[PDB]
């Protein structure tokens, strides 16, 4: 429901959209943590990193988040 | 949000998943106690933060990946 | 107990940003 | 008067919007000025629209509310309460402030009690009153005894430039400013003290000056240096002089006779420079500038002159180094000559400057002030200066108050035990005045982000019974006793804070009807 | 050797004074990521006069080069840079006069 | 007025949930004060007809019928008496006619 | 004593006399 004409920003509410068809609840934690890795590659950006050698160092790093997160997990449902 | 130090709070919390095996360990607001999350019965899904991280990190690798904005002026 | 709760509900928080953001537009500028 | 408006481009309103624009306006001064106030306080940086902006930044209140240019009529009022505060003692002016704004907003909280507005200046006539004798009582005295009259004078300019931008400096700028007061030796005068201000180094590299620093270099043909001299200031003009007789001309039949006339006209100005060196001197300091005919005859007899120092520039070397201005030179015995040991020349900031080092009777100072950046100097000059005007009236009036949040709440503690001892009429509006007072030691608290609901309440139950020096610790946050530590400030500083709020607040809280003119030029 | 919050500062001054040789290799064309890296080994082992070398390209011996500079340019460099950024953290209220 | 009170704890430093969690606690306290001294009215109808009185009283005291609750409370407590049933609150038209005091009116 | 005092800072003192006259312009005009 915002009014923002920023394409860079335009992506950030199609991001809290697709949290939301997907899933459904962490639609807020979302944005906070995509623009927690756009500030951390500001100071990586000024000491001549390649910015998509930082993109690949993303995801080399996402992929242990993944398998960590599946250690303790258990339902009775 | 909840009125603490975020060094003051985040640095106790991390270190003692380290000298413990890493239990489930947050804060509150009102903080029930004591920090443990199991206790305070805080429990989310896994697929939700697996989205959480999987979504955030391809967004930032479409807008790390550009170098040209290609705009225009005036409406007319 | 959380031994209190300091509410900082004023301006010059995000001024402080600002002077931040425009000194680091000057060093790279002459960079 | 709104109904069936007989006015062209003027509007006014009466007891309706006239209080409101009035409290609305008083209180966001206020309000702006609150984060100044206390020794954690941020500062304000003032900028215009452009055409020379020339930014400068203050924390003192007085000198942001100067330069501000607000709209409002009654916030006008409180504007100019604070110039009084900087031109009588040169601090409170942010505290001053903010306690006619929370009087204000306290006499807002009695719109919708229904009380009348004479009701409540009546009780803060008697709540005035007796926060006068509050003051008095506690106010400590010091006659003998002068090491620890010099120990109360570092209090009081540590208390001052503690809520300034010298912060972590006040191992030396405490002393910079107590021996410069200390040099004066007699009246406040406020102009002996030259601050000049260079560029490059830190603050800690500012000093005090053994000596005094002067412009306009000893001419050109000159000595630099002379050891044991005696100097002679003056006052007259040396070179076309046009001597006080307005309508002569020189009518003469030919142009041998003008060649006469001005070798006459150069033997005047050689004989005035001959009876100047009759007094035996070695320097010469002239107000009015020295042309290249008497600035040889200077030379040759190795003289130095300094031409054109200042108007107020050879009042301040009359004053450091014991002579007189001399502006006529016929009678050497009764011309006094000053005193000095070293007349060299000191490099500061790659500007050569006159150093008069050794000067005797020397009733003047010169502050150095180096910074970082011209931001920082002229913060600093302002700084100095709301130090200097409370130690050349501490020097007059040797009474001493507990500052520090002390004062106020002993000031607060005498109208609420009076407030008790009256008719409810009058006792709701002296109640108002109480909370007002309790409120700045509350915008200290708050401004170092302690926890300003319970360090006021602990000040007024350790007030309550006894505890009459018990104030605000704000290095660890606690309650602290201010003899201990050692934060104190003068009476007339505190009185002036008091009286300015509570007659400023009368003026605003009178006014029913603002009738505001119509502007020119502004359409 | 500190603690507290003043810890996490000492830290956010010591990173800040990596940006001069971050700014060096990187107008050199070299790459500032080993660059830097490779001049907090030669200092940690005991080189005090190693920097950059723009002739070879890489990180040699600064004496080598003749490459020197006074103390007092340094020095009045970090005091009056720490003297100001010391205010302006302090010095933040946006008044805009008529 | 909550609000209004909000506004003084700007000034306080309190932190705005510590408001919404004070006035939840408090909302909770405050409907026990309403409940515990509620007035039920089951049989003895002849002292419900005189409590009903009393509602139309205080409601038509606040309005524009000032000088008329000798007249307008039976035109009101009636009107609902005559139902005898659900307020449907449609049963009871209401005819506007110019001419002639408030106390003409009848029903 | 004075038994209170009723200080009454609002608006409609003022509005008040303008119903009266404005009601009294329509009686004049019919008169
Ligand atoms: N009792 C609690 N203690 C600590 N943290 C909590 C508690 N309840 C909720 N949270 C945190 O609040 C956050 C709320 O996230 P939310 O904004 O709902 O995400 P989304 O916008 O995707 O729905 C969660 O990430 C959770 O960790
Ligand atoms: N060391 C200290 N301890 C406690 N309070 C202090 C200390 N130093 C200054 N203060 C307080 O900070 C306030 C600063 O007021 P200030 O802005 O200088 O007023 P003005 O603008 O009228 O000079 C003073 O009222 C004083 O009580
Ligand atoms: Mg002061
Ligand atoms: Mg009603």
């Amino acid at each position: 429901m915002m009014d923002v004409d920023h394409q860079i920003a335009k992506l950030m509410v199609e991001l809290s959209k697709s949290q939301d068809d997907e899933i459904g609840d962490g639609t807020t934690g979302v944005v906070v943590l995509a623009g927690a890795l756009l500030e951390e590659a500001e100071q990586l950006l000024d000491r001549g990193i390649h910015p998509i050698r930082i993109a690949d160092g993303y995801e080399q790093a996402a992929r242990v988040a993944i398998e960590h997160l599946d250690k303790i997990s258990d339902s009775v449902l | 949000n909840s009125g603490m130090n975020p060094i003051q709070t985040m640095t106790e919390v991390r270190a003692r998943q380290v000298k413990e095996m890493n239990p489930a360990l947050g804060i509150d607001c009102l903080h029930k106690g004591t920090n443990d999350m199991k206790q305070q019965h805080v429990i989310e899904t896994l697929i939700g933060k697996k989205q959480q991280i999987s979504l955030a990190t391809q967004m930032v690798r479409m807008i790390l990946k550009i170098d040209d904005i290609r705009k225009p002026g005036e409406s007319e | 107990r959380g031994k209190g709760a300091y509410q900082d509900r004023d301006k010059p928080a995000q001024i402080r940003f600002s002077n931040i953001s425009a000194a680091k537009a000057v060093a790279d500028a002459i960079r | 008067a709104p109904v069936n408006i007989f006015k062209a481009g003027a509007d006014e309103e009466r007891a309706e919007t006239a209080r409101l624009t009035s409290f609305i306006g008083a209180i966001a001064i206020g309000d702006l000025v609150k984060s100044t106030l206390g020794p954690k306080g941020m500062d304000k940086i003032l900028l215009s629209s452009g055409r020379d902006a020339s930014l400068m930044v203050t924390n003192d209140g007085a000198t942001i509310l100067k330069n501000i240019g607000v709209d409002n009529p009654a916030a006008k009022v409180l504007v100019d309460m604070s110039r009084v505060q900087d031109d009588e003692v040169g601090d409170g002016t942010t505290s001053v402030t903010v306690l006619a704004a929370e009087l204000l907003r306290e006499a807002e909280s009695l719109i919708a009690k229904k009380i009348h507005p004479q009701t409540i200046i009546a009780g803060w006539r008697e709540a005035t009153k007796a926060a006068r004798e509050a003051l008095l009582s506690s106010a400590v005295d010091h006659g003998s005894d002068e090491v620890k009259f010099r120990q109360d004078l570092m209090n009081i300019a540590g208390t001052t430039l503690s809520s300034k931008l010298l912060t972590h400096h006040k191992d030396h700028f405490t002393k910079l400013a107590v021996e410069a007061v200390l040099r004066l030796k007699g009246s406040g005068n406020l102009e002996a003290i030259h601050i000049i201000k260079k560029l490059g180094g830190s603050l800690a590299d500012s000093y005090l000056d053994e000596g005094f620093l002067l412009d306009k270099k000893i001419g050109v043909n000159q000595p630099k240096r002379i050891e044991n001299a005696k100097i002679l200031i003056a006052n007259t003009g040396m070179d076309t002089d046009k001597i006080k007789i307005f309508g002569s001309r020189v009518r003469v039949d030919s142009t041998a006779k003008v060649a006469e006339i001005e070798h006459a006209e150069k033997e005047k100005m050689k004989e005035k420079v001959e009876r100047i060196l009759k007094h035996g001197i070695n320097c010469f300091i002239n107000r009015q500038l020295i042309y290249n005919y008497p600035e040889q005859l200077f030379g040759a007899a190795g003289v130095m002159a300094i031409e054109h120092a200042d108007f107020a520039g050879v009042e301040r070397l009359a004053l450091v180094t014991g002579g007189e201005i001399a502006s006529t030179f016929d009678h050497p015995e009764l011309v006094k000559l000053g005193s000095c040991k070293l007349i060299e020349e000191v490099m500061i900031g790659e500007d050569k400057l006159i150093h008069f080092s050794g000067v005797a009777l020397g009733e003047a100072c010169t502050i150095v002030l180096r910074g970082a950046t011209q931001q920082i100097l002229d913060e600093a000059e302002r700084s100095l200066h709301d130090a200097l005007c409370v130690l050349a009236q501490t020097v007059k009036d040797s009474r001493t108050v507990y500052g520090g949040g002390c004062s106020e709440m002993l000031m607060a503690h005498a109208v609420t035990q009076l407030a008790n001892r009256t008719p409810g009429k009058e006792a709701v509006a002296m109640e108002s005045y109480a909370k007002a007072l309790r409120m700045l030691p509350t915008i200290i608290a708050d401004n170092a982000g302690y926890d300003s609901a319970d360090l006021v309440a602990q000040l007024r139950a350790a007030h309550s019974e006894g505890n009459t020096t018990a104030g605000l610790d704000m290095r660890e946050g606690t309650i602290g006793d201010m003899a201990i530590l050692g934060i104190t400030e003068s009476f007339q500083v505190k009185r002036q804070v008091l009286l300015s709020a509570a007659e400023a607040a009368e003026v605003i809280l009178r006014v029913d009807n603002i009738i505001k003119a119509a502007p020119r030029k502004r359409v | 050797t500190l603690s507290g919050m003043e810890s996490y500062c000492v830290r956010a001054f010591a990173d800040a004074m990596e940006v001069i040789p971050s700014t060096l290799a990187e107008n050199a064309g070299l790459n500032p990521i080993s660059t830097v890296t490779e001049l907090r080994n030669r200092h940690a082992q005991g080189e005090k006069t190693a920097g950059i070398n723009v002739r070879k390209g890489g990180i040699s011996n600064i004496l080598e080069e003749l490459v020197v500079q006074p103390l007092l340019v340094s020095v009045s460099a970090l005091t009056l840079a720490t003297e100001t950024v010391r205010s302006i953290l302090k010095i933040d209220d946006v008044v805009n006069t008529r």
